[PDB]
């Protein structure tokens, strides 16, 4: 036995198949640590969790392990280089990131299949000798400011933590998380606080081996990986630190029975119920948060929302167990409120009780207990293949609360039913132990209250007496019922022989006027479930603003009319999706193959059978109203990709646009646009899945048929299927269009440099170049420079077109365009340096990504559906392209480089959107151009050209 | 929504009659009514709350009781200082609802 | 000294609009649920609507919904019912309680206002 490993658990409990192997260990020093051995992955992973989160962050500096999570990746004592961490993973396909939540700093990464031991010797340092430069605490201080200043005006973080507020002061639940420039530099050096020194006094006393748990995989043994893990974190220093608990609750009786009126920036009417309740993470075995999460949150016949819904109240409505920390938790029941909605809050609070009490009146019931039983053990069983990086990182943070045997069946398998918790959770749900929160522009100037950190207006008063008692003596309602039976439970998970003739790649199996159908059985994953997606193609769904609208309308209506059918379904792992595009409808239809056939027949049947509720229409048409109007309230780069898109496409409807032309939908109207859109359509589908040939083609003549008997569908004309262009832009041209941002302080930018028509020698001209200046870009932009913390270069691919962009959000005028021109004559000479061996080192890489195959089946099949709607249909393009990646030479990219990309080149195409602030109008840059202002987009298509299409083959 | 009725249109009774007014409930009420006097020109009086509560300042001959559907407030001994018009209410997070009314009239 | 005062009544003619306001001495009206109860001349007791000061503001009367519209002002601790489309049917001596802290309520009421609908 090694000395340096406490205990070694062998046998962990695998899904069937799982074809990976594990072996889980606990070190000496405490360091819980579980090994994957997958002898086919692509790229190895591993991934740290500390048990020490922002509410250990010391009160006079609001968020110090957040800020300490972003200076690990700046450099330790043995690789003191401030971005070799990052660098070694650019250069072997890799990635990494981390978060800090509550009682976790989660650190996890991705690397080359055969460069696992070189990243996890850098990864190791962070936590034996960081360096904490004070050149890079100065600066990326700006970044996490730049992470605050994104989420300032963002109501999801506002209504976070304004429910820190206002509860007990000094309960570190009310701490600061995130962390601003003030929190981090202005106030510690204002008061005269080391931050460096404070890094280590919070380093040098939390990160404790015994608070630490890895996960590694990779292609290596479990032996060769047992090995990898104890010659570099058996050494991590163990303190014997106590485990941070929390077992006083933060909402006492003085925070009981209160409501609270706030203000969003964006035009949403939402209504949160909270619930204090004791830690159940315990009972993780019977799971009581889960089971009465399920009932209330329940969308089905009799249930709770679809009651809702009858009265126009409510459009969704979320409850269960949520998250707290160790020692308390809450139960929350969250609700969307229709306009009239708002206005009879009490008596939907009293529905809600009216509801508990019948789950208090029948009692627990024990078939729906093991029912969740059932469902979780098999949506266990036939659990998709998870991705390294995602996988480790959610390991690593459960391997803290359950045994090494049992870390897989965790979050799945339940084993006691025990009525005695449900009782207990079901006893401290009572109006004496409610807090209510309603979220609401109407109570805008009658806010009285301001909470410090957002600054969101709100205001605080106690609920009457006289609607508590009310509230107590909530009498059965004769509208709730449990829910029946879940008949879409698959029964059959027979795995359908595979055919000789099956093919690898989708086959076009039929060609009709009506329909094309593209088909591949499974080959690869062998689980009983497919996906079925279909492109329904029609001019009327685009053609005006006003048949844009009406084509989300329709199917948003649709959808409501199937929520009680369908939620019984998306429980049995049996989900759709259904949305309006530019070129008519998409349905996607994946999960258990078993009880698929009904679900897709409902809804084709329901979509040409469909009738209108008139009350139904005018609440989503309101929802939808304000849907597009809170669009201004988005990122500024978030603005800056939308309009290019409106810019770069042959035609495209704002939000104004679509908002402006909504006040004509009228009922009548859209119940004539429906016959008017199901008159011609065209279905380009992917049947991708456990189904043989002949039930495919059966599937197809199913939504054929139906929408032939019942919508009369006529088969739509070839020369109508025209998808739309990208603009096509001049030799030398440079275009600005610039526009302001009426809610963010940030500048947002887009500069794009259009290369040419996709190609296998233009698409890995970029894709190796946008490789090499992937990690440059990031340092130079984000890291050294501190321009902000949104800092983006990649290739843009868009209706065959493709080319360079560079996203970036700060506090800095759209200078912005400046240092990326002098960025990139940085990477002019640094290609020119660039050593040979450094040179395909990048090929190596890129050739990895594009060769990393698809882990589970819905992955291979949006890579497939991406060439259908594409219209290139290039099913084996990774192979294909990295065939051609591996021939270029690193004078064949100085030439495209000098040729389309140079700020001197003959062909640079290069467009830039500038989304403005409210009031903003020693590497040196380049001399840059005077560029021709876009001034009406309608006018600015008329005087280009437009790109071809990508020829099919 | 939910209506209420009354036992009597109106009544005579005697100084130290017992009076009883009844009203009774369309659906299910539990508890959730309440009785009012109102003497001819101002302000009704609330009388009892809670369908069964006497409420604070209420002289104690008034006493509400709940039989299910039907609610009855008995007068132990009506006096000269009692005699008005007596509605009763409903009080649930519908739309509250009133009786007709109950005129007792006294006789000497 | 818990007592309420109406005011705002007087003549209108049909289509008009009144704005009748329950001021409020005493106590906070987000302590309690506010209603208004309308008396016809010859007829018993109707209630017209309902305010919750605090928030969930309106709870109207089928007979009232569409054609009034209840608020009310914490800083004023003032509740307001502004009356639009005015029937002859509105005619009536309009009471405004609060409720008591219980289910069934309404302990405090005031003087109330006259509406008349009429030439």
């Amino acid at each position: 036995n090694n000395p340096a490993i406490k205990r070694i658990g062998n046998h962990i409990t695998k899904s069937p198949e799982d074809k990976r192997e594990y072996r889980g260990l606990e070190l000496a020093n405490g360091i819980k640590v579980l090994l994957i051995s997958d002898p086919t992955t692509d790229k190895s992973s591993a991934a740290l969790d500390v048990h020490i989160g922002s509410l250990s962050d010391p009160p006079n500096i609001a968020g110090l392990s957040h800020f300490l999570e972003h200076m690990l990746f700046l450099g330790t004592k043995k690789y003191p280089k401030e971005n070799e961490y990052s660098q070694f993973l650019s250069e072997h396909a890799g990635s990494s990131n981390a978060f800090t939540s509550g009682e976790h700093t989660n650190y996890y990464f991705d690397v080359s299949h055969e460069h696992l031991e070189g990243a996890l010797d850098r990864f190791a340092q962070f936590f034996l000798s960081p360096l904490f430069d004070e050149s890079a605490k100065d600066r990326e201080v700006n970044a996490v400011d730049s992470e605050h200043e994104k989420n300032v005006m963002n109501d999801a973080w506002r209504l976070f933590q304004l429910e820190k507020a206002t509860g007990n002061p000094k309960h570190p639940f009310s701490k600061f998380g995130t962390g601003n420039k003030y929190t981090l530099e202005t106030r510690p050096n204002q008061e005269g606080i080391d931050v460096r020194q404070e890094l280590l006094k919070f380093h040098s006393a939390y990160y404790s081996s015994n608070l630490m748990a890895v996960v590694v995989l990779g292609r290596e043994s479990l032996d060769d990986l047992t090995n990898l893990v104890v010659k570099l974190f058996s050494e991590v220093e163990n303190k014997n630190v106590p485990l941070p608990e929390f077992p006083e609750h933060p909402f006492q009786e003085e925070h009981l029975k209160q409501l609270y009126k706030i203000v969003p920036i964006k035009d949403i009417r939402n209504l949160y119920v909270t619930f204090p309740i004791p830690d159940l993470q315990k009972y993780y075995k019977s799971n009581p948060g889960h089971y009465l999460g399920h009932l209330i949150g329940h969308e089905g016949p009799g249930s709770l929302l679809s009651e809702l819904k009858s009265k126009g109240w409510v459009n969704t409505l979320v409850g269960g167990q949520k998250e707290g920390a160790r020692g308390f938790m809450f139960f929350i029941i969250n609700v969307d409120l229709t306009e009239e909605g708002l206005l009879h809050v009490e008596d939907i609070i009293l529905h809600m009780f009216q509801y508990i009490q019948k789950l208090r009146a029948e009692g627990p019931q024990e078939w729906v207990f093991q029912e969740l039983k059932d469902l979780n053990a098999v949506a266990f069983r036939f659990k998709d293949k998870e991705r390294p990086r995602g996988y480790t990182s959610k390991i690593a943070g459960i391997l803290h609360y359950y045994p090494l045997e049992e870390v897989l069946t965790a979050e799945y398998l339940l084993e006691e039913f025990r009525p005695d918790l449900i009782e207990m959770v079901l006893d401290k749900l009572r109006p004496e132990n409610v807090r209510v929160a309603i979220v609401s522009k109407s109570f805008e100037g009658k806010t009285d209250r301001t909470e410090e950190w957002y600054g969101t207006q709100y205001k605080q008063e106690a609920i009457p007496d006289e609607v508590i008692k009310k509230w107590q003596n909530a009498d059965l309602n004769g509208k709730f019922k449990l829910p029946t039976k879940n008949e879409f439970i698959p029964t059959n998970f027979e795995i359908l022989p595979l055919e000789k003739e099956a093919t690898p790649y989708p086959a076009l199996i039929k060609d009709t006027a009506m329909s094309k159908l593209w088909f591949k059985q499974d080959d690869k994953f062998f689980l009983p479930k497919a996906n079925l997606n279909f492109e329904f193609f029609s001019p009327f769904a685009y053609v005006d603003p006003l048949h844009s609208n009406m084509a989300y309308l329709y199917l948003e209506l649709l959808k409501d009319s199937l929520n009680e059918y369908a939620y019984a379904a998306e429980l049995a792992g049996l989900s759709y999706d259904l949305q309006n595009t530019i070129y008519g409808m998409y349905l996607s239809v994946k999960g258990y193959n078993d009880k698929q056939p009904i679900l897709l027949k409902k809804i084709i049947e329901k979509m040409a059978t469909f009738e209108i509720d008139e009350k139904r229409f005018e609440i989503i048409k309101e929802a939808y109203m304000r849907s597009l109007n809170n669009f201004r309230a988005e990122q500024p780069h978030q603005h800056a990709m939308y309009y290019l898109r409106l810019l770069m496409t042959e035609v495209a409807w704002t939000k104004d646009e679509l908002k402006e032309a909504l006040d004509d939908v009228t009922l009548p109207r859209l119940k004539a646009f429906i016959p008017q859109l199901l008159s011609r359509l065209h279905i380009e589908a992917l049947l991708h899945g456990n189904i043989t040939k002949q039930a495919a083609l059966g599937i197809m003549q199913m939504v054929e048929d139906t929408l032939i008997e019942h919508a009369h569908t006529k088969p739509l004309l070839p020369s109508q299927l025209v998808r739309y262009r990208e603009v096509q832009l001049p030799d030398r041209g440079w275009f600005v269009y610039q526009q302001r941002n009426e809610v963010h302080n940030n500048s947002g930018i887009e500069i794009y440099y259009q290369t040419d028509m996709q190609s296998t020698s233009e698409n890995m001209f970029l894709e190796l170049f946008a490789q090499i200046i992937s990690e440059p870009a990031f340092n130079t932009l984000r890291t050294k420079e501190q321009l902000g913390y949104i800092v983006f270069s990649g290739p843009r691919r868009a209706n065959g077109i493709q080319g360079l962009r560079f996203i970036i959000q700060s506090e800095k005028p759209p200078y912005l365009e400046s240092r990326v021109e002098a960025f990139l004559i940085t990477m002019e000479k640094s290609i020119e340096d660039m050593t040979e061996e450094a040179f395909q080192k990048h090929i190596q890489a890129l050739a990895i990504r594009r060769l990393d195959k698809p882990k589970k089946l819905s992955a291979e099949s949006a890579k497939y559906w991406g060439e259908i709607i594409s219209q290139q249909y290039n099913f084996d393009r990774d192979n294909t392209e990295v065939a051609y990646l591996k021939t270029l030479t690193k004078e064949d990219i100085i030439k495209f480089y000098k040729e389309m990309l140079a700020v001197d080149a003959p062909r640079r195409h290069k467009v830039s959107v500038h989304v403005l602030a409210r009031e903003m109008d020693l590497s040196q840059a380049p001399a840059l151009p005077q560029p021709e202002v876009i001034q009406n987009m309608t006018e600015f298509k008329r005087g280009l050209p437009l790109f071809p299409l990508v020829k099919p083959h | 929504d939910i209506q209420m009725t009354q036992s009597p249109s109106s009544l005579s009774a005697s100084v130290g009659d017992r009076v009883t007014i009844t009203c009774r409930a369309s659906q299910s009420v539990s508890s959730a009514v309440a009785w009012y006097q109102q003497k001819p020109g101002k302000a009704p009086k609330l009388l009892i709350y809670s369908a069964s509560s006497l409420y604070s300042g209420v002289p104690s001959r008034f006493s509400g009781s709940r039989s299910g559907t039907d609610f009855t407030l008995t007068i132990s001994s009506l006096q000269p200082e009692d005699f008005a018009t007596y509605y009763c209410q409903q009080s649930y997070f519908n739309p509250i609802t009133f009786g007709q009314g109950t005129k007792v009239e006294i006789k000497r | 000294e818990v007592q309420l005062v109406e005011s705002g009544g007087g003549l209108v003619q049909p289509g008009g609009s009144l704005r009748l306001s329950c001021a409020a001495s005493g106590f906070n009206i987000s302590s309690s649920s506010i209603h208004w109860v309308r008396q016809a001349p010859g007829k018993g007791l109707e209630w017209v609507a309902s305010i919750y000061s605090y928030s969930g503001s309106t709870y109207y009367a089928d007979s009232v919904k569409g054609r009034f519209t209840i608020s009310a002002d914490t800083s004023k601790n003032t509740a307001y019912l502004q009356m639009n489309s005015l029937r002859a049917e509105d005619t009536a001596v309009y009471y405004c309680a609060r409720h008591y802290s219980a289910v069934a309520g309404l302990d405090y009421w005031g003087q109330g206002t006259l509406v008349t609908v009429f030439n």
